[PDB]
């Protein structure tokens, strides 16, 4: 079973740059091509580049000439691709990705690597209750849930008593506030009969900032 | 180099029935072996593409025979005969035939289904937040159909503007609704100072627009 293993995401400055490496696995590493492809946050598919594992030479996408340098280290299997002067318009999920048949398209994808280019400073969130009442019920079904304010970067993902409540809960894609950070909110509807019975408790988990909080939505 | 255009941007359909998703090359994609290297990729939010069809008309491994391609010259088609709910995402066309290999700029195919009015629910900050000098007020709109809905914050009867920020769900794997998170952000200062905190919702399922509000401290 072929594997390709990238490297974890990174958070960089205006000016700064990037190595993103892909470990490849499983098969013979001279057999297939190696391609980088780019996805900014709600945006298209962009491709960089495609290297020759053999050769070691890469065909370029010349809107990353002179930023972009792919290559590859026969010795380890793994291919590297680097971006200099990183500007905001680089922040980007980045995939390395092969092409199993032999061709010239890919296939089989890595996981991607999160680059995020901004001037702000990684930062856990704040976890607000959004708490149930009479302006949130709806014919027996209340809805509750968690305001995460002011992260930076993402991803940052939301469960509810653990994994036990998944039935009726939203979890809104974040929005980028003017100050560089993330919000987003998640929510769920619930019987508005099980508000003194039911504890409800959304898990927030910021792997960026190493941060995990667990806030109790009261009812009012 | 090779611009690659698709046609439509996004189509909504109900399960059962077909599908078709265009592709346009700005020039010939005939690679030097006499092959066209057009290849259709599905792509899910938080998920990477997946491969479907590669030289025009071929499925590639464990691909349903609902999805076919066609095409000749310029023009490339792909066409699901009967749509079923695992196919919502993003569909792009792809050539490998000349360098630069380029990207359609994506087709989101969506499930129509009946029309829903949302269910609106209204959260005042918490107290918690307030202590730290910013209050956030959300207006939720619960599992709508067609996405198109508009919200307006009104703070003692006075429309807002530049303080508010949205965002919208991916459709629902069960019921195929949307929902939105509407977010108003004032200072405590400013939150105090007024009593009425109102968003009116509009919606094609409701007849005529539904405000959900609070009075502060009540």
């Amino acid at each position: 079973q072929v594997q390709l293993v990238q490297s974890g995401a990174e958070v960089k400055k205006p000016g700064a740059s990037v190595k993103v490496s892909c470990k490849a696995s499983g098969y013979t590493f001279t057999d297939y091509y190696m391609h980088w492809v780019r996805q900014a946050p709600g945006q298209g598919l962009e491709w960089m580049g495609e290297t020759n594992p053999r050769n070691g030479g890469t065909t370029y996408n010349e809107k990353f000439k002179g930023k972009a340098t792919m290559t590859r280290d026969t010795s380890t299997s793994t291919a590297y691709m680097e971006l200099s002067s990183l500007r905001s318009e680089d922040t980007a999920v980045y995939y390395c990705t092969i092409g199993t048949s032999g061709y010239d398209y890919f296939d089989y994808w890595g996981q991607g690597t999160l680059v995020t280019v901004s001037s702000a400073s990684t930062k856990g969130p704040s976890v607000f209750p959004l708490a149930p009442s009479s302006k949130s019920t709806s014919g027996g079904t209340a809805a509750l849930g968690c305001l995460v304010k002011d992260y930076f970067p993402e991803p940052v993902t939301v469960s509810w008593n653990s994994g036990a409540l998944t039935s009726g809960v939203h979890t809104f894609p974040a929005v980028l506030q003017s100050s560089g950070l993330y919000s987003l909110s998640s929510v769920v509807t619930v019987p508005s009969s099980s508000l003194g019975t039911q504890t409800y408790i959304c898990n927030v988990n910021h792997k960026p900032s190493n941060t995990k909080v667990d806030k109790k939505v009261e009812p009012k | 180099d090779i611009v690659m255009t698709q046609t439509p941007l996004s189509l909504s359909v109900t399960p059962g029935q077909p599908a078709s998703i265009s592709c346009r090359s700005s020039q010939s994609i005939v690679h030097s072996d006499g092959n066209i290297y057009l290849e259709w990729y599905l792509q899910k939010p938080g998920q990477s593409p997946k491969l479907l069809i590669y030289k025009v008309s071929y499925r590639f491994s464990g691909v349903p025979d609902r999805f076919s391609g066609s095409g000749s010259g310029t023009g490339f088609t792909l066409k699901i005969s009967r749509v079923e709910a695992e196919d919502v995402g993003v569909y792009y066309c792809f050539q490998a035939s000349h360098v630069p290999y380029t990207f359609g700029g994506g087709t989101k195919l969506e499930i129509k289904r009946t029309v829903a009015a949302p269910s609106v629910f209204i959260f005042p900050p918490s107290d918690e937040q307030l202590k730290s000098g910013t209050a956030s007020v959300v207006c939720l709109l619960n599992n709508f159909y067609p996405r198109e809905a508009k919200v307006q914050w009104k703070v003692d009867n006075a429309l807002q503007s530049g303080n508010s920020q949205e965002s919208v769900t991916e459709q629902d794997s069960k019921d195929s609704t949307y929902s939105l998170s509407s977010t108003l952000t004032l200072s405590k200062a400013d939150y105090e100072k007024h009593k009425v905190y109102a968003c009116e919702v509009t919606h094609q399922g409701l007849s005529s627009p539904v405000t959900k509000s609070f009075n502060r401290g009540e």
